[PDB]
This record gives structure tokens, sequence and C-alpha cells, in this order.
């Protein structure tokens, strides 16, 4: 347990064995346990290496228990990333009954929302909130900000850029007492920025920064018989199909579910309420097949995807390692399947064998062996 | 006290059938003073093999709470 | 007695890992001494 | 009975509305079911109090050196190394049976023979965590006895005299080899930080130790706790901290007091006005300098 090694409170350190992580990144290893003492922080850091994991663990010891009193304060970007904050920040306090915590964005009814922060049986101790929906709440008297103690901006840059997002974000500062810990942690951090940033913190301390590849050398139409050939072979855990365009996409899932093989689609044109909910089944194991286009094809951590064919290859060798970059994660095994059926194509994977020094050998006419991906 | 295992998560006024149906193959088989006496052994045995120098102080310390974790499950059912 | 049997004889004539062995072993009997009768505590 | 009581509260203030008649039905039920619990808990309680009362008269009869050392190594520590409920039995055992000038001889064995950087080396990362919560049950009754309780200059000068003891014995063991020593210590200082501040002074030799072995090697991943450990070991540094109100027997401590004053008052003018200028060492670098002429 590593994150017992943070010396944290024993009622803290319980979820997290619950939670399952064991290795402190390098962006947490250098400014929690100076948060621990009081004294504020500037960080910069590369996304999605666990920014969110810095403030959620910070601020849990420090709250004092009061009935009826907020105590954290955290106002960020946008109404889907505080739905984020609030699952996070119950994950860690299933086992402390008395804590509580609540959302506010926008597009929902103030006066309701007052009903819901006035009755004490969801009275919080922790909001989290977009501070165009935060300034609007204090301006008829409904919650009060004489009792905070910590204060949280994420994505620091991003919203005191916009002047009508830097008014609301001002008003809620001058609400509060000014003997306080303010938090700020942003993804990119220019030096334009930081000049203007300095205004809300008093002597902060500053951060600044296998896997088997296979290709098949077919001609034009043998791919989509080549399709059904590679799913009834491999046995995969979860397969993801990657096509270049969004005229074929929404053509192979009705051939697929046709084929007893229920999949879904998530890429561009369509509606990103659409976007979120059909990419969190894909996650919670209602369907083991997907296709999507070059939107996924950088950042996504799923570790439950081990088999990755291209059915329309790159013509770079800097999109290539994003896609396959999904499969194996930390140390697992995984495989990545390549449709050449162009002239280009060859001379992709001639400049990949030369610069990232990995041999993308022959697919065999046998077929691979099954004791190399699972045990090997 | 049976407040205080409800927050610790520990579950044994729930799943009382299913646990005294695991005891009952132990029982069966008379081993239950036969685990005992094989993991005490088995973790004083370990004080003298050389692997490693942190691996020792863990792999000492998972095997003692296994010990007081299995006494603490005849307690429970076999009551009586 | 054998383990200060074993000690005793080479008084009178890693292994700081094989002293890690012995002393969760001599903290039974003889644990209010532990000066220097044994080692050098280093 | 306090903490009954408050289960008491959390079904009153919680539920008061009208929701169903089977769910205040089980409620109802189960604060009389408390109440029964607590008189017979007192009653188990009162069966061993005057149990325990009439028992110890003859047992505090006798007082021996060499008779209680057989005790601390076969009755209480291995008691204190078990279990974490197991070892606040081994501190609410000598508060109890034992009177109060047997309390403060046991505790005279335990503190000054220098075992405590001797066990935490053989130890796991639970037994030596389970040897923490011993001294914190012990720091914490002493604490509480000396603030409440009154006591004479005379003992108030051991009691400070064993936190002295306490904090070189810990620098010792941090200054040690590679993995063993220093992660039973970070461990056992975890709980023990709780009821440390005694003096402003032990404080700071115990904060600057963490240093020393910061700069110069990082074998694994342990400047973690160790920047942990700082960031609570100075959350208790303002509270209030002074060795001169309780400890007054001071026949040389009080001549360096003297000079040390006029070092301030000298300085504090140098840094006012500029009429001679005169250069002095500052506090940490002093404070460095006799670490290594008590760690030698």
């Amino acid at each position: 347990t590593g994150f017992k090694d943070f010396l944290l409170k024993p009622e803290l350190s319980r979820a997290i064995i619950d939670c399952g992580f064991e290795h402190p990144s390098e962006v947490q290893q250098h400014t929690i346990p100076q948060s621990i003492h009081g004294t504020d922080v500037l960080c910069q850091a590369k996304s999605g290496l666990g920014k969110t994991a810095v403030f959620v663990l910070s601020t849990l010891q420090q709250l004092d228990p009061v009935p009826g009193e907020v105590a954290v304060v955290v106002i960020c970007n946008a109404r889907e990333l505080a739905y984020q904050i609030r699952n996070e920040y119950l994950r860690f306090s299933k086992y402390m009954p008395d804590v509580k915590t609540a959302v506010f964005y926008g597009g929902t009814p103030i006066s309701k929302d007052a009903e819901l922060l006035k009755n004490k049986d969801t009275a919080p101790h922790i909001v989290v909130a977009t501070p165009g929906r935060l300034k609007a709440l204090v301006r008829e008297k409904y919650i009060d900000l004489s009792h905070v103690k910590n204060f949280v901006i994420d994505e620091c840059d991003k919203v005191l850029e916009e002047l009508d997002m830097r008014r609301d974000v001002q008003e809620i500062f001058r609400a509060t007492p000014r003997d306080k810990q303010v938090m700020m942690f942003s993804a990119t951090l220019s030096q334009e920025i930081r000049p203007i940033c300095r205004r809300f913190l008093q002597n902060p301390l500053e951060i600044f920064v296998g896997l088997q590849q296979y290709y098949i050398k077919l001609e034009e139409r043998e791919k989509n018989r080549k399709l059904a050939q590679l799913l009834d072979d491999l046995e995969f855990n979860q397969v993801i199909i990657f096509v270049k365009s969004t005229t074929r996409a929404n053509e192979l899932t009705k051939l697929l579910n046709a084929s007893n093989f229920p999949a879904i689609t998530v890429h561009g044109h369509m509606k990103q309420e659409e976007r979120i909910a059909r990419y969190k089944a894909f996650k919670d194991f209602e369907k083991r097949i997907c296709v999507s286009t070059d939107v996924f094809g950088r950042g996504i951590d799923i570790e439950r995807i081990n088999l990755a064919i291209n059915y329309d290859l790159t013509n770079e060798a800097d999109q290539y390692l994003h896609r396959v970059g999904r499969a194996g994660r930390f140390g697992t095994k995984g495989l990545a399947i390549s449709f050449v059926s162009s002239k280009e194509d060859e001379e992709v994977l001639a400049k990949i064998q030369e610069r990232f020094d990995v041999k993308i050998a022959e697919f065999p006419e046998e077929g691979i062996d099954p004791s190399t991906y699972l045990n090997n | 006290k049976q407040y205080a295992r409800h927050l610790i998560y520990d579950f044994r006024d729930d799943n009382s059938v299913i646990s005294s149906r695991l005891t009952s193959f132990f029982t069966d088989q008379s081993a239950i003073s036969e685990i005992i006496l094989l993991l005490y052994t088995l973790n004083l045995k370990a004080n003298t093999q050389n692997s490693h120098y942190k691996i020792l102080s863990t792999r000492c310390d998972e095997m003692n709470t296994l010990l007081w974790s299995f006494i603490e499950l005849i307690k429970h059912c076999l009551k009586g | 007695e054998a383990a200060q049997a074993k000690w005793e004889s080479k008084i009178s004539s890693d292994e700081i890992i094989r002293q890690w062995q012995t002393l969760r072993f001599l903290r039974s009997r003889y644990l209010f001494d532990f000066d220097k009768v044994n080692e050098k505590t280093g | 009975k306090s903490l009954y009581d408050e289960r008491k509260n959390a079904l009153s203030g919680e539920n008061t509305g009208h929701m169903s008649n089977r769910k205040k039905h089980l409620i109802q039920n189960q604060i009389k079911d408390i109440l029964v619990t607590g008189i017979s808990h007192q009653r188990a309680f009162k069966k061993t109090s005057e149990f325990i009362s009439e028992k110890s008269n003859v047992w505090n009869k006798d007082c021996g050196e060499d008779q209680i050392k057989i005790f601390l190594q076969n009755c209480v520590v291995p008691r204190v190394l078990f279990s974490p409920s197991d070892a606040l039995f081994s501190s609410f055992f000598i508060f109890m049976a034992f009177r109060t000038e047997n309390l403060m001889s046991i505790l005279n064995t335990c503190i000054t023979s220098n075992i405590l950087k001797t066990l935490l080396f053989c130890c796991t990362s639970s037994e030596a965590g389970n040897l923490g919560l011993f001294f914190t049950d012990v720091l914490k009754k002493l604490e509480k006895m000396r603030l409440n309780g009154d006591f004479n200059d005379q003992a108030s000068r051991k009691l400070y005299e064993w936190h002295s003891v306490i904090t070189e014995q810990v620098i010792d063991l941090l200054s040690e080899k590679n993995y063993m020593s220093i992660r039973n210590g970070i461990e056992f200082m975890k709980h023990v930080t709780s009821v440390f501040p005694v003096v402003k002074a032990h404080i700071q030799l115990v904060y600057t130790t963490l240093e020393e072995n910061l700069i110069n090697e990082e074998r694994e991943d342990i400047k973690l706790p160790s920047s942990a450990l700082i960031g609570h070991l100075k959350a208790r540094l303002k509270d209030a901290l002074e060795l001169d109100e309780f400890c007054t027997l001071t026949e040389e401590e009080a001549e360096q007091k003297r000079i040390r004053e006029m070092e301030l008052e000298e300085i504090k003018n140098y840094e006012t006005a500029c009429q001679n200028e005169q250069k002095q060492v500052a506090l940490r670098k002093q404070l460095e300098l006799n670490k290594s002429q008590r760690l030698q």
C-alpha cells in the first residue's frame, strides 16, 4: 500500500484499498503532503495522469464535521466534469456516514435546489459547482460562504481567461474569508497566464512540467471476409474496430448485429449526450464490440481491450502509436492487426520499423499460437 | 459491536448460513485443528528461508493475519 | 538455549538479515539486556 | 456511557417524519436494547471493579525491580506486538491495577533502557505500528494528569526527562541502514505524533533529522512519508510550547538562555538600524551543530 505511506487518517486509508490504487503518480508525489500542512499549491501536469486525485484526498483530512455548514468549494469548467467530481468524492467517503456531497450546474431550477440545501438531510459539507451556477446562488441569500476553509480551482487557466468567466469567480472570492487555503490545478500553464493567476494565493508552491503487431498483405476485396475470420479465430476480451470514415462505420454494425455480434457506435457527427452514454455502457461491459473513427485514437484508458484491428490503415506513424497504445495496458498482452489495401500503405510500415525499431512481422498462414498472448 | 462491524464493512450476521456450511466441510474431515497448526508452522518455518529482504517482511505479516482470520471464523461458527 | 549456545560459541571464537531472524527469536526471554551482548546494534 | 447516548441521538435526529410503521417499530425496539446492554455492561464493570480493587491491595504490598522486569517482557511486550485492540489493554491495565508510585517505577525501566531502537528494528509494518499505539495511550494519560491533575516540581522534572530520552532514541533509529529501521520508525512516529508537543526544542530535533536522510540518498520511494511526517510535525509547532514554565530547575540552562537573549536583542537593532556591523550564526545551522555532538 503506497497510499498508506501518505500517512493519512485511518478512516481515509480504508477505502483506498477498496479503490484499487497502489502506486502514486509523479504529480501526486510532489504536491499532496505539502497541501496537508495548509499552504497553497500551483501545479502543471499532463492530462489524465492523476490530476483529480490531488484535491480529493487532500480535503477529506482537513474537514471537521459541522451540522449544516459547507467547508469545501470546487469551481470548474462545465456541467459534465462537476458530475465526475461528485462521483469520486463519495467513493473515498463511502465509510463516513456524516459527510455528504451535492453537485450544482446549469439547466436546473435554483429554487428547487434551494429546497435541496435548506433541508438538512441533503445539506452537505462539500459543494461542487461551475461558477456559472455558484454565482447565482449567493445573490438571493441561499448559501453562506463564511465557514469554508478550502477552495479548489480546477482548470484555472481555462476559467480565468474568458472575461465572462472571470467575473463570477471573483465575487465568490469576495464572499469568502481570505484567511483560507486556495488550491489551483490545470493541465496547460503558459507564461502569460501565470502573472494573472497569482492574485488569489499567499506563498504558493510551484509545479511546472509487450505488444505483438502484425499486418496482412492482401488485396482490396478479401477483407470484409477476413473480418469474420479474424473474429471467429481469436479469443478476445473486448475488440475495437477503427474505420477512417463515418459511412463505412454505420454499415458495419447493421451487418454485425444481424451476424449475432451485438455492437454500438460512437464517433463524431452525433449528439454529445449520446457520446457519453454510449461510451459509458462500453465501460459497463454491456457489449464487447464497438466501432469508431479517429476520435478514440488518443488517450482513452479502457483496460479490457486486447484486440485492436485496423480496418483502414494510417498514413503516418504518429497516429498508429496511439490506437494500439490502448490495448495491453500496464504490462498486459495485446494484438495489433492492420489491413493493407493500398499503395501508400507499405511505405508506412517501412518507416515504422526504422523509427520505433519494432519488427512488424508477417502474418503466418497457420495462425498464431493461443498460448503466446494468454500465457506468455 | 454489531454497529462497529457495519461501519468497517464486516458482514457476519448476513452470511451466517453460508459460513457455517463452509466450516462443515472442515469439521467433516476433522481439519480445524490441522489448519491452525499448519499455518503457524509454515509462518515460523519462513524465518529461515533466504529469498529477499523486503519480501519476508511482508510475507511474514500476511501469513500472520491469515492465522488470526481463521481463528475468528471458528468462534463464529462453532458456537456452543 | 541452542540459539544462545550458537551465541556463546562464536564469542569464544545477508548476516544482518540473519541477525533480523535471530532477534525475532531472542525477544522472548532475553529482551531487556539488548545493549551489546550478542552484537553491535548498528 | 456517552457513546451509548449519542447512538440514541442519531436515530432521533435523523428520522423525523412519516415513512412507515415497521421502520419506527424496529427503532423503539432497539432503544431499550442498548439500555439493557449498557446497565449490564455497567454491572459487568461493577463486578470487575470491586474485584480488582479488593485484589490490588494484596497485589501492591511488594514492589520489585527485577520482579517487574520479567513481567514487562513476558506479560506486557508480547501483548503489545500482537494486535491493535490488544495493545490498548496493556496500557489500560497498568494505569488501573498498579498504584501511583508503582506506575512510575514500571515506566522507568521501559524507557531509559535503550531497547526501543532494537525492538523497532525487528518488527513488521503492523507490529511496529502497534508499538506506537502503546506509547500514544501512555503519553495521553500522562499529559492529562499533568494539565488537570497537579504534580510536585521534582516529579514534573522526571516527566519531562522521559521526553528527552524518547526523542533521542528514535533519531538514532532513523540514522541507521537501508530499509527496516527507517520504515518502522515512520509508522511508529505516525501514531505518537498526536501527543508529541511537550517542548518546542524537541520538535525541531526530530524534524531536521528527516532532512539529513532526504538530501543524500533516495533508495526507494520513502520520501513520500518523510514529507508527510514533516507536514504533521510542524503543524503543532505554534500552539503552546515553552520549557521554562514547567521545568524550573535551571542551574545552567538559564545561563545559556541569558546569553541567547542578548544575541537576539543585539540582532534586532542590527536589522532595524546599522551602527556597528556584526554577523552571527543562524538557528538551524547551530541546531545542526549539536546533532553531531550528540550523534557521536
